[PDB]
């Protein structure tokens, strides 16, 4: 799995946020699996589909209306039929107003259940309408429910993943050039976070050296004899205490991988990534995020 | 894969098969 | 619930002087809110899931515009989503444990990632004629996965 | 200035649905004037009560199940844990903020000769009120060092 250089995240000025231009703490919850985020999206095609798209929201709409006409009328008429079974007798006024209550009050929960369902249709039509590259969503189950059938427009990931991914479609020059532009034509006091900003970005772009090494595909490992070990009598042993740290991190790697070999529930592989991540990042370095084992 | 036909015969899990198909079907 | 005392104010005098600093090794919270999304199933969904998981293993297996076709079309997801449903309702019993051998040297989400791993086997290496409770052969394997690793230290 | 809200404050944290409420508010509080320390040192204790029970309830509530009463090193660690992510949360930091603020001389006597509740909830009378609470005369010299 791919993982974040340390030194690169976390500690301000985020070098890493300041070129994406994603606040330190979206991008810890993007990193750490704890958020999604978009990436390439269709625009070749899907706004002739936006008004079917539409459609499809109204047409599931008027059905939810007529399903809370059903749900309000079964309280209705039940109330109706207790009142006629009842006040055919002469009963006092508690057997009249007790279906009242408890009527209305079932009213008023099936009344608050159809408007909040109208209200998520409507925050998926607001949410879809805005889509966008590198947009966060954090609720899993509105992102996997987009996925499932609206994905075919979208694209979308979490951890270090998405962030290879999107600085893979990173436009280094186009963003320099509009940070350029920023401050050249820019008068107010604002201005010089794009005047920092650039710093961070034009440093890829004066000479080269692609920001993919922000993500590391491969970690190297020091040679051996500059962390010894030492046996001693009596059954102890006096580690230099970072070969720990790297039978950690190639345990992790080992059971992430024998984890994938029979597809494991997604949710158990972001886990073992996280944990991946985290690992190789106490390897590099500790006392940023906290203290170490 | 190896351990469903090893534990169960091939009857029984056809039979499963078809029985979920029906409990579809149905 | 609402009581201060000095023996009471040691509690978390020794939390604030030291945790501060996350050591996320063991920092469990966002794996449990993961898991969160969970209830538990009963022995009617304890067989049928168990039933689906095997059709969809046949399926999956035998696969390599009509309602034979799909059927099995059918078949081959549902026991993979079977699959993943059993496991993920499972989850919690493999933290609770992973907690019985923590403090040992050992980081609480290593356990928790070996008994996962023994109850994918568990999910998979069961029949549902055998009538045993699912939680308990679920305990068996991931305590045998746990102790597995344990074997390495 | 020993504040409790009206309202029940929302904690907002990043897993969990926290709140605060006027009981735990005026428990932290009475516990705080119990001290006898002076107010920017009693917040200590108001700050370290108030996380007291604050920590004890999240941790009860992610202690779902897997966790119940396992108190030595898994009810602690998570306690510790929680701790440690509060003591940074900054809504958290905000509420502690409007729940017992850090005041100076300045802070308490504009206030209290402007709003003119807190003179009657005082006691003090109004022969004093201003608008410009700010504006100090030969009078209010005293009474600004004493505080």
């Amino acid at each position: 799995a791919p993982v974040t250089h340390i030194w690169y995240f976390k500690g301000v000025p985020s070098r890493l946020g300041y070129l994406l231009d994603l606040a330190p703490k979206d991008l810890e919850k993007i990193i750490y699996f704890a958020a999604y985020v978009i990436t390439s999206v269709d625009d070749e095609m899907r706004h002739n589909e936006l008004s079917t798209l539409e459609a499809e929201m109204a047409v599931e709409k008027k059905a939810v209306e007529d399903q809370r006409d059903a749900d309000l009328e079964a309280r209705a008429q039940k109330l109706e039929a207790d009142l006629a079974e009842l006040e055919a007798e002469g009963a006092k006024s508690d057997v009249r107003r007790k279906v009242r209550d408890s009527g209305e009050r079932e009213m008023r929960q099936l009344r608050d259940r159809a408007q909040r369902e109208l209200d998520r249709l409507d925050e998926i039509w607001n949410t879809f309408t805005k889509l966008a590259p590198k947009q966060l969503i954090v609720d899993e189950v509105l992102y996997r429910e987009l996925q499932d059938r609206y994905g075919e427009y979208f694209t979308g990931a979490m951890g270090a993943e998405s962030i290879k991914k999107l600085i893979e479609n990173f436009d280094i020059d186009a963003e320099a050039e509009s940070l350029r532009e920023v401050i050249r034509s820019g008068k107010g006091q604002k201005k010089l976070r794009a005047l920092k900003r650039l710093k961070v970005v034009a440093a890829f772009q004066q000479s080269g050296n692609s920001p993919m090494g922000m993500v590391l595909d491969a970690v190297p490992v020091i040679p051996p004899e500059l962390r010894p070990m030492v046996q001693l009598d009596g059954g102890r042993f006096a580690t230099s205490d970072l070969n720990d740290l790297y039978r950690r991190v190639i345990n992790r790697n080992n059971r992430l991988k024998r984890l994938i070999d029979l597809g494991a529930p997604e949710i158990i592989v972001n886990n073992e990534k996280r944990m991946l991540q985290e690992s190789v990042d106490a390897l590099f370095d500790n006392g940023r995020r906290g203290r170490p084992v | 894969w190896d351990m469903l036909l090893e534990r169960r015969s091939v009857e029984e899990l056809e039979e499963l098969l078809k029985e979920r198909l029906d409990l579809i079907k149905a | 619930d609402f009581v201060w005392d000095e023996e009471e104010s040691e509690a978390l005098r020794q939390a604030r002087k030291d945790a501060e600093l996350t050591a996320s090794a063991d920092s469990v919270r966002a794996y449990l809110k993961q898991i969160g999304k969970v209830a538990l199933l009963n022995a009617e969904e304890e067989v049928e899931l168990a039933k689906r998981i095997e059709a969809g293993l046949y399926a999956t297996q035998k696969l390599a515009p009509v309602q034979q076709r799909r059927d099995m079309q059918w078949i081959c997801r549902d026991g993979d989503r079977a699959k993943n449903h059993l496991l993920e309702a499972n989850l919690r019993l493999v933290v609770s444990l992973a907690k019985r051998y923590t403090g040992r040297g050992m980081a609480f989400l290593d356990l928790i990632q070996e008994g996962n791993l023994g109850l994918i086997r568990a999910v998979e290496k069961f029949d549902y004629t055998k009538g045993y409770k699912f939680s308990t052969y679920a305990t068996w394997w991931i305590r045998q996965a746990i102790t597995r690793a344990m074997a390495d230290q | 200035r020993q504040e409790l809200p009206s309202e029940p404050i929302p904690i907002d944290l990043s897993d969990v649905t926290m709140r605060i409420d006027a009981e735990t508010a005026k428990w932290a509080r009475d516990e705080a004037r119990k001290t006898g320390l002076p107010h920017n040192e009693a917040r200590a204790e108001f700050v370290d009560v108030v996380t007291y029970v604050v920590t004890e309830r999240a941790v009860a509530r992610i202690g779902r199940g897997w966790l119940t009463r396992d108190d030595k090193h898994a009810w602690e660690k998570m306690r510790a844990d929680v701790v440690g992510e509060l003591e940074d949360h900054e809504q958290f930091n905000a509420a502690l903020d409007a729940l017992w603020p850090i005041l100076t001389p300045e802070d308490v006597l504009a206030q209290l000769y402007t709003s003119h509740e807190r003179l009657r909830a005082a006691g003090a009378p109004e022969c004093l009120w201003r608008a410009d609470g700010e504006a100090w005369t030969v009078s209010d010299v005293p009474l600004l060092d004493e505080l």
